[PDB]
């Protein structure tokens, strides 16, 4: 079972510095409240995402359920701010990391599976449910829950998530 | 007065006399000006015009940022009565208030902190409507969290607000600006949520708790039917406060019982507003209502409550007659809206946001309810128009929807939707929304519907054929958007036959031709975005008619709208997805297909001397992309060069603008790299002219940045005819290097020297030494500059090649190189200690809304690390003391010579 990407982080370097206020002035569906999360939030009709336009010019966007959708969205954000009295060349798009989720839906005896790793697997269920794991090839954080849900973060493309899923799958099985 | 009359373009020159007088004794000028507006022996408009003069008068001298006590005090004192006088007309008080705000935001605390005492006196004792709203405005100007609590000001403000909201005798108009004052207050509350302090946090929490019940009683209050319009404004402001409380403050500060009460009360008010500048007033009021309903989406809802919301919104989201007219007379805006490019955000625009955040069961029940609400409304059309936009809204929500009655309601709904298309009397807008929304229904229930697969083809055929026949292109103007959504989840290329896929393509291509023909710069994106997703669906076999089309589509479309950004990027993206799965055999026909169009761009721009044009840059990008997309096997067939060198050659030659020269240079270098050698050497001299000019005073350092890749590309072909022109290359490169003042570009330039000394060190040093620039040897300054390059060198990647270069350099045994504090020492001595020190350092090993801000935050590859090459070098040279290294090693300091062995 390939694990669905539940979120994506994408970043881009819009060509120029921007004035947050103008954006909040012109498009004005951006809530800009300095000194609390000091960068403008924007959201659009489709796909559903938030995006932090920074005055300094760079940008992050999250909400896409696919690499292609994350692109398509960041493009729209670039287009919109461009209509706001600025020039920006959509460049250097990249996906610093994603997060992928999939639930096996059947608890397993994870006590011994934790000891199987020991140095990697840290397990304190009373503090908080789940189990934090590191997989070598490549580096990626895994959350493995007695409930059955597996979360993964740190990847850059779908292949990393799929291969980490499959690599840790028999161990938990 | 008379001078004010003259000052208030002949008036512009007349006020120059006032400006000249102000140049003298600005301090005294201020009070003299203030007297004019003060005095009643002046036309009220003239007094306002004096006010508006005071704006620019203050900035130049009164505000040091641009760069008398009684005089400034007199201005404020006069304004006290003048601005706040009810008998004054709105314009006069507003002009005065602008002076208040300018002077306050820059000088209020030091000059006059008690201004606030005057304001409380006015707003409390006199109930001055102007005073309270003016205070609200000034709030942001100086009201700091520190001054809010430690200044104690916030306390006086809040208590004034509660006092006023207690006075039922006070007019609705008073309470409006009071509520706006309340929001102004809430903003200071906003930031304190993350970090809390006992004293102020307690007062803040008490303020919130008090405010909530005041707002509740205000909700319960009703106003006279004689004045309904103001009530709407009065109502709207109330709700906006609500939302800022919920979405900005921790749950603890808002209770579930409060949320339920406000939910029911807001729904009832929404219904009443539904039942009633008038229309825009109602409609703007409704938006904050719906936004709160969203922010309390978590709370359960009754089926009757859900029907209330549906039958109310479906009336709210009816577009006016004039908007129908706009999108009928101009559909180019329509897409700007639909793809979220518009600025306008109406109820129709906020409801779509609403239904997304609902959890599953509420969403599913709402879906069920609207399912029947649709069939009930099929007769009246605009009802179905808006209700279908709303159905899209739920459908957009990612969560699944499940229902045993939902299944059959869905079959009936699909039958109704097809009825929409088959009928020929349907209004334009509703059919466009139906085309744009059916794919949402398909996506939401893709798994649910057993007949989904043939149904996808059936709907695509129906909708697209419909998109052939439309005297009005709005139907088509929406079908293209709908096609992206279709391709969101419809693996039609896999499902449908390659002939079926290609015919659907040619179908859309003709649709895009028709629509594009009149497309507005707002839309070019969406069109070409569909173009891309169509491209990705092309089927070894190559059908050149469709591919020729799709290309010319790409380029025509981009032509009119180069400056826009999504057009640029999706264009390049399209272009790349044509050049997939292309071998040298197929690659020919692409040569002829593509190069002529690009060539003609540059040729046309030649009339503009290759001065930057967005289409120019866009084409240079396209050709870089084509270049890169060559099939791995083989080289670049010459005819490609035959076409590409002379236009790109003149591109470089004539142009001087950095970024355009760069966008060319990259393709230039890449071409010259992949090209077969034998074609180049006739072009060698021309390439030398190019590399020279790129390394020349005329061109800036930014241009010189990307000369490098070309350099290595030159060697990649051969060296035989390179050597006689080496000396020329070296002279040009060094003369460019000396004048450069970009440290990044300077580092890049020095990065070139690796291969230059890799092929031969003797000619390099001999020529550079021999050459004199203004009877001055370039070698000495080159070595010094290289030293400073070290002093700021960043990136070990360049360093590894620097070691390869130094292996060539050290054995030259150049005698001249052997021959506050400033390091002026012979090179052979110097370099050894620097690299030994770098090695010594390397011996010592150096090793979610918050997280996003942190998510922001050479020529050759050498597998051997620094240590291996350095140790073998030092073993071979220190023992053999090559190039006067005996003196250097024997006089070497032992501070890090012992650390060397590590």
């Amino acid at each position: 079972i390939v694990p669905t990407l539940q979120n994506i982080v994408a970043t881009v370097t819009l060509g120029c510095r921007l004035d947050l206020k103008t954006v909040a002035l012109h498009a004005r569906n951006a809530e800009y409240n300095p000194k609390r999360f000091a960068a403008v939030i924007m959201r659009i009709r489709e796909p559903k995402t938030t995006a932090l336009i920074f005055a300094s010019g760079k940008m992050v966007v999250t909400g896409a359920k696919s690499e292609d959708d994350s692109k398509l969205a960041s493009r729209k954000y670039a287009r919109i701010i461009q209509k706001i009295g600025f020039a920006a060349k959509f460049t250097d798009f990249k996906i610093q990391n994603i997060v992928g989720s999939c639930d096996v839906k059947f608890p397993i005896r994870l006590e011994g599976l934790a000891f199987s790793h020991g140095t990697f697997s840290s397990y304190e269920p009373e503090l908080f449910p789940g189990l934090i794991y590191r997989m070598v090839k490549p580096k990626i954080v895994l959350l493995i829950f007695v409930s059955g849900k597996i979360v993964l973060t740190g990847a850059k493309q779908r292949e990393e998530i799929y291969q980490a899923f499959e690599a840790i799958y028999p161990v938990l099985s | 007065n008379e001078l004010i009359i003259g000052a208030q373009h002949t008036r512009e020159v007349a006020e120059t006399q006032l400006l000249q007088w102000c140049d003298s004794d600005a301090s005294q000028v201020f009070k003299a000006l203030a007297n004019v507006a003060l005095q009643h022996e002046a036309s009220l408009e003239s007094r306002q015009f004096a006010l508006l003069s005071l704006r620019k008068l203050i900035t130049m001298y009164w505000s040091p940022g641009f760069e008398e006590i009684d005089v400034k005090d007199f201005i404020r004192e006069v304004l006290l009565k003048l601005c706040l006088n009810d008998n004054e007309n709105t314009k006069i008080k507003n002009g005065a208030s602008y002076c208040i705000v300018q002077i306050s935001a820059v000088d209020f605390p030091d000059q006059w902190p008690q201004l606030l005492t005057v304001i409380y006196d006015a707003i409390s004792h006199q109930h001055s409507l102007n005073a309270m709203s003016l205070l609200n405005e000034i709030y942001d100007d100086v009201v700091s969290e520190e001054m809010f609590f430690e200044g104690g000001i916030g306390l006086a403000t809040m208590e004034i607000v509660f006092k006023v909201l207690n006075t039922e005798t006070s007019t609705l108009i008073a309470k409006i600006a009071a509520l706006k004052l309340l929001k102004a207050c809430l903003l200071q509350m906003s930031s304190h949520n993350e970090y809390d302090e006992a004293s102020r946090k307690s007062f803040v929490s008490q303020c919130l708790a008090t405010s909530l019940q005041i707002l509740g009683q205000l909700l319960t209050l009703n106003f006279g039917n004689v004045d309904v319009i103001s009530q709407l404004k009065f109502k709207s402001i109330i709700y906006e406060n609500l939302v800022f409380i919920k979405n900005d403050f921790s749950r603890k500060h808002f209770s579930s019982e409060l949320q339920k009460q406000f939910k029911i009360m807001a729904i009832q008010d929404l219904e009443n507003v539904t039942h009633i500048p008038l229309l825009e007033t109602v409609h703007d009021c409704s938006i904050y209502i719906v936004e709160f309903l969203t922010s309390v989406c978590t709370l359960q809802f009754s089926v009757e409550e859900m029907n209330k919301i549906i039958t109310s919104l479906t009336i709210l989201c009816q577009l006016s007659s004039e908007t129908r007219e706009i999108w009928t007379s101009d559909f180019n805006t329509f897409v700007s809206k639909e793809t979220g490019l518009a600025a306008s955000y109406n109820v129709r625009d906020q409801a779509n946001e609403f239904f997304t955040s609902l959890p599953n069961p509420q969403l599913s029940l709402i879906f069920k309810v609207v399912s029947n609400d649709i069939e009930h409304s099929t007769c009246n059309y605009s009802t179905l128009e808006s209700l279908l936009y709303l159905l899209q809204c739920i459908l957009l929500n990612d969560d699944e929807i499940t229902g045993e009655n939902i299944d059959q309601s869905l079959q009936i709904l699909i039958k109704t939707l097809e009825n929409i298309l088959v009928s020929q009397e349907i209004p334009e807008l509703i059919l466009a929304r139906a085309i744009l929304t059916i794919p949402r229904v398909l996506d939401k229930f893709i798994d649910a519907l057993p007949d989904i697969k043939p149904l996808t083809s059936a709907f695509l055929a129906k909708s697209l054929n419909l998109a052939l026949k439309s005297d009005k292109e709005l139907i088509k103007s929406a079908t293209l958007i709908a096609f992206t959504y279709y391709c969101y989840f419809a693996e039609l290329d896999s499902v449908l036959g390659p002939e079926v896929c290609s015919e659907t393509q040619e179908k859309v291509i003709r649709i895009i031709n028709q629509v594009s023909s009149d497309a507005e710069e707002d839309t070019n994106g969406a069109l070409m975005e569909v173009l891309s997703q169509v491209i990705s669906y092309n089927p070894p076999h190559s059908r050149k008619e469709i591919l020729q089309a799709e290309f010319h589509l790409v380029f025509t479309i981009s032509s009119e709208d180069p400056a826009n950004v999504q057009v640029v990027v999706q264009s390049q993206e399209c272009l790349e997805k044509l050049l997939d799965n292309i071998n040298m055999d197929n690659y020919k026909n692409y040569i002829e297909l593509c190069l002529p169009s690009f060539i003609n761009v540059l040729d046309s721009n030649n009339a503009n001397n290759y001065r930057y044009s967005p289409l120019l840059s866009l084409v240079l990008e396209f050709i870089t992309v084509f270049l890169k997309k060559k099939p791995n096997d083989g080289f670049l067939p010459d005819e490609i060069n035959q076409y590409l060198f002379e236009p790109l050659a003149k591109v470089l030659a004539f142009s001087t603008e950095d970024e355009t020269l760069q966008l060319a240079t990259e393709a230039f270098s890449y071409l010259i790299f992949n090209t077969d050698t034998r074609a180049m050497e006739p072009r060698l001299m021309d390439i030398m002219k190019v590399l020279e000019r790129l390394l020349s005073l005329e061109v800036s350092d930014s241009a010189a940045m990307n000369v490098g890749p070309l350099v290595v590309a030159i060697f990649t072909r051969f060296s035989k005819e390179i050597q006689p022109l080496i000396g020329r290359i070296l002279e040009a490169v060094v003369v460019r290097l000396i004048k450069t003042q970009n440290i990044s570009t300077e580092q890049n330039l020095l990065s070139v020297l690796c291969f230059l000394t890799c092929n031969d060190p003797k000619q390099t040093v001999d020529f550079l030494s021999s050459f004199q620039i203004d009877n001055t040897d370039a070698l000495t300054l080159v070595m010094r500059k290289w030293i400073e390059a070290f002093e700021v060198i960043r990136g070990e990647k360049r360093i590894k090649e620097n070691i390869v270069a130094l292996s060539n350099l050290f054995f030259l045994n150049d005698k001249r190189l052997q021959k506050d504090r400033y390091v002026q020492v012979p090179l052979y001595t110097k370099i050894i200690k620097l690299f030994v020190s770098e090695l010594s350092f390397q011996s010592k090993q150096p090793n979610d809304y918050d997280k996003l801000k942190e998510y922001i935050d050479g020529l050759m590859d050498v597998k051997e690390s620094v240590v291996q090459l350095l140790v073998r070098f030092f073993k071979e040279v220190a023992s053999k003391d090559v190039s006067g290294f005996h003196c250097i090693y024997e006089t070497l300091s032992d501070s890090e010579r012992k650390v060397l062995s590590e």
